[PDB]
């Protein structure tokens, strides 16, 4: 899954 | 006809370098040096052969060009050392040897009185920093040592370059704190010291560098509070300090800087309430405070920052609902709030839709357990990138998304969505990355997927979005996360794995010439694997494992020469495992639990 | 894998890429793990380069030997020329070397006998000359071997793991000799 940080 | 002394120096110089340019083929038997590629006379005063695939070593005769003012040899393949005479040209004012494979170190004596620009970036230079170059080179405005192997202390010295404007020491191995003398540099407008191992507090004396426009301190080991010195930096436009151990809040003066365009303090230890005087910060367009311990509700006044275009607050410890005021975020283009304990996706979506410039939205790991809004009222006209993954969202494919015609990338994976994948999913002309994996979709796979314009014709053209934040991707919770800075960096992907789907794999999937990853594992698909899948020439990953498929593996799949990932394990297939081409590089696991016969692996009766 | 990323970027600059297969090979990244046609493992070390039938030309580079964990090298069906870099013999973890259907020249490096974990060596339809390295026999794990359609020469080994191979694998060479071949050895 793609995430952001 | 050039001077016989320069004519000779040029010949030794090129004798150690291949290939000769345009240009220099007749160098052995010509005196016409002034018209050879790169040379410029008035006596040779410039020598510029950047980006000419030059290979070999810097000749010692380079220091014999006494009238040279410019020496440019950037972007080539020059190994070994820099000859000592090059450090004594009395007229050399610009030296550019960046992007080669130069090694060794810099002499302790240098005498370049005319020098204005010194660039040794992107080489393998070793040892102590050429600080002493300021002794004889009093006119020096630019120092660039970035991307080398300089280790040891960030030593004193550069404070003697009274006129210095650009100082770049990035990506080396420097330790210690910023040396006190550096704060004398009244005219410094760039200071890059990022990607070292610098430590300690960041001194208040930075307020002395009153000419700074760009200050990059990122990726070091700094600590303590961000110094409250931003009223003394009226020209500052870019502060970058991500991946340090900074603490405390945003200082009032940073929070009030009218010049700042970009602020990036991501991956630090900042805390307390997050306040920014958006009335004062009239130039702010990019803000990245992700992975910090700021808390409270999301700030209500951010949309009062009328230029704020890039906002990243991911992985803080905010909570609650997207403030009602975000309706007026007129400038917002990229908005990422992954993993932030946000609530009410019905309200967040209903508000963010007002931001008419919104093109990328990342809400991963939020809204845990809620229901995706079905309301067809919602309109996101400019939406290009929508990642709302791992939220355990219930419901079905949101009909409203259908009118985001510019959609390029969609990730709704790791939710609890149901129903069928609607057919409009195939009408997105710019869609190239689709992940709906790990939900509970049912029914057939829609045939429109096979007709996805950006997957069939290799000439469909659209503008990629440019958020300042990067995107991360992990296949599974354990897997090392992958960084992607560019949206078009993502492989063209159709991911429908781990659902509850049935029907055939349409033959027409052979149309998708430029698909890279095709993942349908863990569904309930049936029928035969079409021979026409050989039509997907750009395939890198093809996982069909864990279905109900029957028949043989089409022997045409051998034509798939980029195919590195492949599984059809746990189906009902029978016949011979195809050999050679790409297939003998696939593990035993790729064919297990079938009625498949091999030759070296999986014998038969 | 910033060093491994560097080795592969030299290989891209030296290779000629009309179709832009290597277009995503971006060296400002801390590793080549998100580069198309390149597979990294659970520690972000490169294990596969899958560039077969990719309309590549140019020539290979010694740098390829930096990829300490490389297990599959698939560069078949291209127009790659020059010699086979003998660093390749350092790529000990290699299980597959597939450089068939190219125009490689010169000899088969003797350092290939150091590839102890190798199973597939397919170097056919190239322009190789010289003898067949008797190191090659030392490889216990060799299964598939295609040296045909070259310009090789000498007595072909039949000890060690070469006891398993037959005329199709050595066919069409300039002057090969032995039982496995059309001519007997002088
Ligand atoms: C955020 O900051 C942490 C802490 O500096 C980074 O973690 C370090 O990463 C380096 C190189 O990857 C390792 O050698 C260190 O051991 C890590 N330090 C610690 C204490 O874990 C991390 O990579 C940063 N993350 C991002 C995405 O910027
Ligand atoms: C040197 O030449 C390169 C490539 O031709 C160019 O991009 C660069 O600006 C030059 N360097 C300087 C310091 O002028
Ligand atoms: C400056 O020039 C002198 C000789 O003119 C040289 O000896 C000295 O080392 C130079 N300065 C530095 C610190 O390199
Ligand atoms: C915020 O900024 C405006 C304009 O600079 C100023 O007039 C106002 O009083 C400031 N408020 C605070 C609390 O910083
Ligand atoms: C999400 O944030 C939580 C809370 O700090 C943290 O444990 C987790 O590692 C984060 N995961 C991602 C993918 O950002
Ligand atoms: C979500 O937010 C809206 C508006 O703030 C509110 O009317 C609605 O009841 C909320 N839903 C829930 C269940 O909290
Ligand atoms: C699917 O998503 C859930 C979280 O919502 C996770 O626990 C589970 O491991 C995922 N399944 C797979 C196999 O990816
Ligand atoms: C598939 O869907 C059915 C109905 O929702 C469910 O009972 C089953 O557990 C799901 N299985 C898989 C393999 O995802
Ligand atoms: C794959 O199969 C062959 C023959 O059955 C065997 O020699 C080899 O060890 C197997 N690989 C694994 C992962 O055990
Ligand atoms: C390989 O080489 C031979 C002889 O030069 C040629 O006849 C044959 O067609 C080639 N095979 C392939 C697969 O191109």
């Amino acid at each position: 899954y793609i995430y952001t940080q | 006809r050039c001077h016989p002394h320069d004519l000779e120096a040029l010949r030794d110089f090129i004798a150690h370098l291949e290939p000769k340019p345009d240009g220099w083929i007749n160098s052995s038997s010509s005196t016409d040096c002034c018209n050879w590629t790169g040379i410029t006379c008035n006596r040779v005063i410039r020598l510029e052969l950047g980006n000419k695939k030059l290979s070999g070593k810097l000749s010692e005769s380079l220091g014999k060009l006494d009238e040279i003012r410019v020496l440019n040899l950037s972007r080539n393949f020059i190994k070994d050392s820099i000859p000592l005479s090059i450090f004594n040209l009395k007229n050399l004012q610009t030296l550019d040897l960046s992007s080669n494979d130069l090694s060794g170190g810099i002499p302790t004596s240098i005498n370049l009185p005319a020098l204005q620009s010194f660039d040794l970036s992107s080489n393998k230079f070793n040892g102590s920093l050429p600080s002493h170059i300021c002794h004889n080179s009093t006119q020096i405005r630019v120092v660039k040592l970035a991307v080398n192997y300089f280790a040891g202390n960030f030593t004193s010295g550069f404070g003697k370059c009274v006129l210095l404007e650009h100082l770049c020491l990035g990506m080396n191995d420097l330790t210690g704190n910023i040396p006190e003398d550096l704060f004398h540099l009244k005219r410094l407008n760039l200071l890059g010291i990022q990607e070292n191992r610098l430590s300690g507090s960041l001194s208040r004396e930075i307020r002395n560098l009153s000419s700074l426009v760009r200050l990059d301190v990122s990726w070091n080991l700094f600590s303590g509070e961000i110094p409250d010195v931003f009223d003394e930096l009226p020209q500052l436009k870019f502060f970058l300090g991500q991946t340090n151990g900074f603490i405390g809040g945003i200082p009032k003066s940073l929070a009030n800087s009218p010049s700042l365009n970009l602020l990036n303090l991501r991956n630090n230890s900042l805390s307390g309430r997050l306040m920014l005087n958006c009335t004062a910060m009239i130039a702010l367009n990019s803000l990245d405070l992700g992975t910090n311990r700021f808390n409270g509700r999301l700030p209500e006044n951010l949309p009062d920052c009328k230029r704020l275009k890039n906002v990243n607050l991911a992985r803080n410890t905010f909570h609650g609902q997207v403030p009602e005021s975000f309706k007026n975020f007129e400038s917002l283009s990229y908005f990422s709030l992954s993993n932030s304990s946000l609530a009410n996706i019905s309200s967040a979506l209903g508000i963010l839709q007002h931001c008419k410039n919104l093109t990328t939205l990342v809400l991963t790991l939020n809204f845990h357990g809620e229901a995706l809004p079905d309301d067809s009222s919602l309109h996101f006209e400019k939406l290009k990138v929508l990642v709302v993954a791992n939220c355990r969202l219930t419901g079905s494919m949101p009909r409203w998304l259908s009118s985001s015609n510019e959609l390029q990338l969609l990730d709704l994976s790791w939710n609890r969505l149901t129903g069928a994948i609607p057919s409009w999913i195939g009408d997105f002309k710019a869609l190239f990355y689709l992940d709906l994996s790990n939900n509970s979709f049912t029914g057939e796979i829609p045939k429109s997927l096979t007709k996805l314009e950006s997957l069939t014709s290799r000439n469909i053209s659209v503008n990629e979005p440019s958020p300042d934040f990067p995107f991360f991707m992990k296949r599974n919770e354990s897997a090392r996360a992958l960084q992607y800075n560019q949206i078009f960096g993502f492989p063209p992907t159709i991911e429908l794995g781990h659902n509850n789907l049935s029907g055939p794999i349409w033959e027409e999937f052979g149309n998708l010439k430029k698909l890279h990853v095709f993942d349908l594992k863990w569904n309930a698909l049936s029928g035969s694997i079409p021979s026409s899948l050989s039509g997907m020439t750009s395939l890198e990953a093809l996982d069909l494992s864990n279905n109900r498929l029957s028949g043989s593996i089409p022997v045409s799949l051998q034509q798939l020469s980029f195919l590195s990932k492949f599984s059809v394990a746990y189906n009902n297939l029978s016949g011979v495992i195809p050999s050679g081409g790409q297939f003998q590089t696939f593990p035993n696991s790729s064919f297990e639990s079938n009625h498949l016969c091999g030759e070296h692996r999986f014998p038969c009766s | 894998a910033n060093l491994e990323g560097d080795a592969l970027h030299t290989l891209r600059v030296t290779l000629v890429d009309p179709n832009n297969v290597l277009q995503s090979w971006d060296p400002t990244l801390v590793n080549p793990c998100t580069w198309f046609h390149v597979t990294c493992n659970n520690e972000n070390s490169v294990i596969r380069v899958d560039l077969g039938n990719a309309e590549l030309s140019g020539h290979l580079v010694p740098e390829l030997g930096v990829l300490k964990n490389l297990q599959y090298l698939e560069l078949y069906s291209n127009n790659i020329t020059g010699p086979i870099p003998s660093n390749l013999g350092d790529l000990t973890n290699l299980v597959s070397l597939d450089l068939y259907l190219n125009s490689f020249s010169g000899p088969i490096p003797e350092s290939l006998g150091k590839l102890s974990k190798l199973r597939f060596l397919r170097l056919n339809n190239n322009s190789l000359t010289g003898s067949i390295p008797m190191s090659l026999t030392q490889i216990t794990t060799l299964q598939v071997l295609d040296l045909s359609n070259n310009r090789l020469s000498g007595s072909v080994p039949d000890n060690g793991s070469f006891s398993l191979f037959t005329p199709i694998s050595f066919a069409n060479n300039l002057d090969l000799c032995g039982p496995v071949t059309s001519h007997p050895c002088p």
